[PDB]
Formats: structure tokens, C-alpha cells, sequence
């Protein structure tokens, strides 16, 4: 896969978790099969791409919830789809904060 | 030689009026995309003494208006003069990722989310005051994680 997903909405569900949704259309990827998505997130106060943590979801969901985050903290969030051939480009990068 | 200032309190803004008023930054004029005719009104800021987050890897943060650029460029001097060894940091400039409330001045490259390169939030109050004195038409301690700045059109 080459073209990545597109994060459509992100928001804080509470003090330690964030909800996000996204869209995706193949044909831009020749309709290749998709075996899931990687959701990357990192404390905004970091600028090093080695600080992103990673979550796995199946290619059958358009939304997800990132748990075990820090209260009242800002996070950079981006994602990518993938198959047995590797990962796609990163989606747009969204900045979302949790609850106080 | 650093100067003695009056820090802005969290969630405070200056001038003391809504951002979209004439006494502040003015009204929203439309969302600038790459395809937008007005996109060409955005110059990239390549100041060596400004740290740009650019977590998008698109250099979108550097994109802003000539006015936002002048106000920003002189704040970079104000910050180094205040805390020698510390630089101005930008976390958000013009935006096309879309996590900002509709009619956000980020979509027009007229606003910036700023911090201190060391992320010492105790410096943010002062940082906000500096932005005000740097000529920024609107300054707003928007979050614990960043200060909000914007300019007219
Ligand atoms: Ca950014
Ligand atoms: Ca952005
Ligand atoms: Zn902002």
C-alpha cells in the first residue's frame, strides 16, 4: 500500500483515552487487500519520531480508542494501513489533548 | 538583558476581546488549501533560531503570512534575549490536517501555537506576554501545552 488512511475526527473520551475515526479508499491503492491499521501516538512535547507508540486494529474498523494515556496531556496522532507487503504512508497528523 | 514582565494567566488573552473582532485579529476569510488561490500568499519561515515541530514532515508549520512572519521573527529574538540558551518553538502554523475548530486562523496561516524549546511550562506565561509585545494582534494562553498567537489580514 502507498496511500494512507485519512483521520477524520479525534477527541478525548476522558482523562486517559482518546477516540479517533478515519476513512480509506483503495483504487488509489489498486484495491489491494488490507490486513489492518497502525495507530501512532506520542506526547506532543516530543519531536522525535522514535517516541511514537503503536496500536493495531483490523482492516474492518473505521474507529478506535487509544487508552492508557496521561491526564491533561497533548498527543500527536497519525496512522497508516498495511498488508503482508508492508505499511502505507502516514495519514495526516492530528493533535489532540485529554481531559484535565 | 532580559526584562521584567507581567505573565499572562492560563486561558487569558490580549487584547481582552474575542479573536475574530476588529480590535484583535479580525474575521475569518476562508480556509486556505494547497489548491486555494490564496495559498500563494503564504511564505515559509526558515529562521535558523526558530524550532519547528513539523511532525507532519511537510514543513506546513513554516507556512504563514508576511505579518505572522514578522511578528514571529521578532519574538524569536525576544525569547533568546529573555532566556539565553532557549529558543522559540512552533508546534502549529498554517494547517491542513484539520483538527482545528472550523474558521480557525490556522487554516489561513494567520496563527501559531508556540512553546519554549525546553518545554518549561513555567515560561509560558512570560512567553505569552512577549508575543503580545512582539506585535501579535492576538495572544491567548490556549493550553497548558502551548500559547496561541494570531495576526490581522
Ligand atoms: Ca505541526
Ligand atoms: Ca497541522
Ligand atoms: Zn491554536
Amino acid at each position: 500500500p502507498v496511500a494512507g488512511p485519512y483521520i477524520t475526527f479525534t477527541d478525548a473520551v476522558n482523562e486517559t483515552t482518546i477516540m479517533l475515526k478515519w476513512m480509506y479508499i483503495p483504487a488509489s491503492n489498486n484495491n489491494t487487500p488490507i490486513h489492518g491499521f497502525y495507530i501512532y501516538y506520542r506526547p506532543t512535547d516530543s519531536d522525535n519520531d522514535s517516541d511514537y507508540k503503536k496500536d493495531m486494529v483490523e482492516g474492518d474498523k473505521y474507529w478506535h480508542s487509544i487508552s492508557h494515556l496521561q491526564p491533561e496531556t497533548s498527543y500527536d496522532i497519525k496512522m497508516q494501513c498495511f498488508n503482508e507487503g508492508g505499511e502505507s504512508e502516514f495519514s495526516n497528523v492530528m493533535i489532540c489533548e485529554t481531559k484535565a | 538583558p532580559p526584562r521584567k514582565l507581567v505573565p499572562l494567566a492560563y486561558k487569558q488573552f490580549s487584547p481582552n476581546v474575542p479573536e475574530k473582532t476588529l480590535g484583535a485579529s479580525g474575521r475569518y476569510e476562508g480556509k486556505i488549501a494547497r489548491s486555494s488561490e490564496r495559498f500563494k500568499e503564504l511564505t515559509p519561515n526558515y529562521n535558523p533560531d526558530i524550532i519547528f515541530k513539523d511532525e507532519e514532515n511537510t514543513g506546513a508549520d513554516r507556512l504563514m503570512t508576511q505579518r505572522c512572519k514578522d511578528r514571529l521573527n521578532s519574538l524569536a529574538i525576544s525569547v533568546m534575549n529573555q532566556w539565553p540558551g532557549v529558543k522559540l518553538r512552533v508546534t502549529e502554523g498554517w494547517d491542513e490536517d484539520g483538527h482545528h475548530s472550523e474558521e480557525s486562523l490556522h487554516y489561513e496561516g494567520r496563527a501559531v501555537d508556540i512553546t519554549t524549546s525546553d518545554r518549561d511550562r513555567n515560561k509560558y506565561g512570560l512567553l505569552a506576554r512577549l508575543a503580545v509585545e512582539a506585535g501579535f494582534d492576538w495572544v491567548y494562553y490556549e493550553s497548558k501545552a502551548h500559547v496561541h498567537c494570531s495576526v490581522k489580514s
